[PDB]
């Protein structure tokens, strides 16, 4: 099916999105090559 | 396989114009190699099926022939010097070659390393490319220098190394049998033998008390396909305008009495050489066509499933892919 | 010095002639550049007076083609690379330029820099050299490389370097003269306009918010020998086929019954373009006549002293110097 098809691309990527959420609240999220991370700026 | 093959191959260079990408399939070259007055030229107009090689007295090829033969549905011929010339007439042709040779080096013993670049179009041939070559020696004549083999041999080793090369090995009589330039360069680069047929041409001047008759009788270094030995214009025959056929007729003759070939009798001639040599051409063309079939299955999944709106990748690709699989399957 | 430029080339080439040397003024070339669809074969072969060169959509000339004009009492051509071959239709004379690229370049839409040579006859020509170049494109085809518009772009930058190259800076109505790729490439090397000429076209098809009254007077952007407009054929009207006398027709009546134009009808259409071209072409003549009558008067010396009995030579020397006299006078 092509329906099918169509409901893969879509239902995967919105997922990802909500778990790096999850990194981002704990102070392990990923950064950029000499940032700091957000937990670490605000102490 | 030539046979099915020489069409498929002009149709797939059709599909890649479409996908107006530079894809080609490059087609293996064909070179004729031996020393000089070898009969070379003979050798070569016969597989092609035509006079157009350029034959006279003493040195013959004179210089070399670079011609690369295109599809085309006129049949004519156009040099890269003479921009624009309409012949018309094949003899012509022939005649005009010829005429070319002789403005650089003359008709006294010659030599000139530059090529003569001509383009042949004909509506039953290959995209090939087929070079006819100085005569290499041990012995100066005429008025060439002391060190005339030195400069010949490096003009026609650039193009027998070139990989997939089928090498029309001609040995002249006038010089030492086993010093044969012929099979020297033949065992260099193709050793078993699937593509490498030794001959051993002008076998009537042969000086008198020698021959190669452990190595020709297939005994000495077997070759898979042996030796086939062949017997080519002469000197009086090629100054007489002799034609194709009469040329066969001398090779008879020799070879009932000859020590070294009479058992192998059965296994001479000029046509024989022909049929082994198209089947390993085949080979190459093949090989490479998988690997463009699946570049092309990759580019269209991505947007399909997303479905970009660049719905015009979905038509060229598919197209592509139909003709490649034809091919495959043979 | 209208009225003298076209005969004294003709009556100094001729004495030269009788003499047997090869004494020429050596007319400095005109080459034709710019975008495709600019107009740029139109323009060229215009002044000529005939239909004779490919012209555009798509990539068509993919050679540059060195034509010398020959003054002649016939009007034909024929190639160098065609010994004996005279067309008399000109329609298979500009097929014939197709054709002889093809000959070196390949048939899947391949270029080469190397220079077709065709030689034109009529006699409403000086004996110069003008050159049809390829047009800038956006997309490749056949064999050609993405890179296709920056290859042709050189090809043209090695006839427009040399020195007295009068650029025909050809630009299309359709496209705002900022935006002109013939103009910024004419620009970039003579800045100044010591030897650019330039050609407006499509007078007649502007867009709504351009004119030329200040580029004729000499005004917006000033040019040394100024602009010459023009009402050249279009696209449309390149692949219909519209002959020469319709195109220079409407094109000359135009000028006289625009406002902007009308008070300077009198340096407007081909009479005034074709005064400009050769205009540039009479200041190099005068200036080489020295350097060929000392070059005469040595050569008799030589052989006259070591006795050639070639007297002939000292006779047809003599003739030579009249000629010379009268054109350094006008």
């Amino acid at each position: 099916e092509d329906e099918n098809e169509k409901m893969f691309f879509l239902i995967d990527k919105v997922n990802a999105f909500n778990q790096d959420i999850t990194a981002l609240m704990q102070g392990e999220e990923t950064v950029g090559e000499e940032d700091i991370r957000l937990f670490t700026r605000l102490r | 396989s030539m046979e099915d093959l020489i069409p498929l191959v002009n149709r797939l260079q059709d599909a890649f114009s479409a996908i107006g990408q530079n894809a080609d399939l490059d087609l293996p070259q064909i070179a004729v190699v031996g020393g000089q007055s070898a009969g070379k030229s003979s050798v070569l107009e016969n597989f092609v099926g035509r006079d157009f090689l350029p034959r006279g007295s003493g040195i013959v090829t004179r210089r070399p022939l670079v011609l690369q033969l295109v599809n085309a549905t006129t049949e004519y011929a156009e040099f890269l010097h003479c921009k624009g010339k309409k012949f018309t007439d094949f003899e012509e042709v022939r005649l005009e070659i010829e005429a070319e040779t002789d403005r650089v080096t003359g008709t006294n013993k010659g030599i000139s390393p530059v090529p003569i670049n001509l383009r042949v179009y004909s509506p039953h041939v290959l995209n090939l490319t087929l070079v006819d070559l100085p005569g290499m020696t041990k012995v100066p004549v005429g008025d060439q220098p002391p060190d005339i083999e030195f400069q010949i041999r490096d003009m026609l080793m650039q193009f027998v190394t070139k990989e997939n090369c089928l090498i029309l090995a001609v040995s002249p009589a006038n010089s030492d049998l086993a010093n044969s330039d012929a099979l020297k360069v033949a065992k260099e680069v193709d050793p078993q033998g699937q593509r490498t047929i030794g001959v051993i041409t002008k076998l009537d001047l042969m000086d008198e008390g020698t021959d190669a008759r452990d190595v020709l009788e297939n005994k000495l270094l077997p070759l898979r396909r042996g030796y086939i030995g062949v017997v080519n214009r002469s000197q009086k025959d090629i100054d007489g305008k002799k034609d194709i056929t009469a040329a066969l007729a001398a090779e008879r003759k020799f070879f009932l009495s000859h020590p070294s070939y009479r058992h192998l009798a059965d296994r001479m001639g000029t046509p024989y050489l022909q049929k082994v040599l198209n089947q390993q051409l085949t080979n190459h063309i093949r090989d490479t066509l998988p690997g463009l079939r699946n570049k092309l299955q990759s580019q269209l999944l991505s947007i399909e499933k997303e479905v970009d709106e660049m719905l015009r990748m979905y038509h060229a690709l598919k197209e592509a892919l139909s003709i490649i699989g034809n091919i495959n399957t043979t």
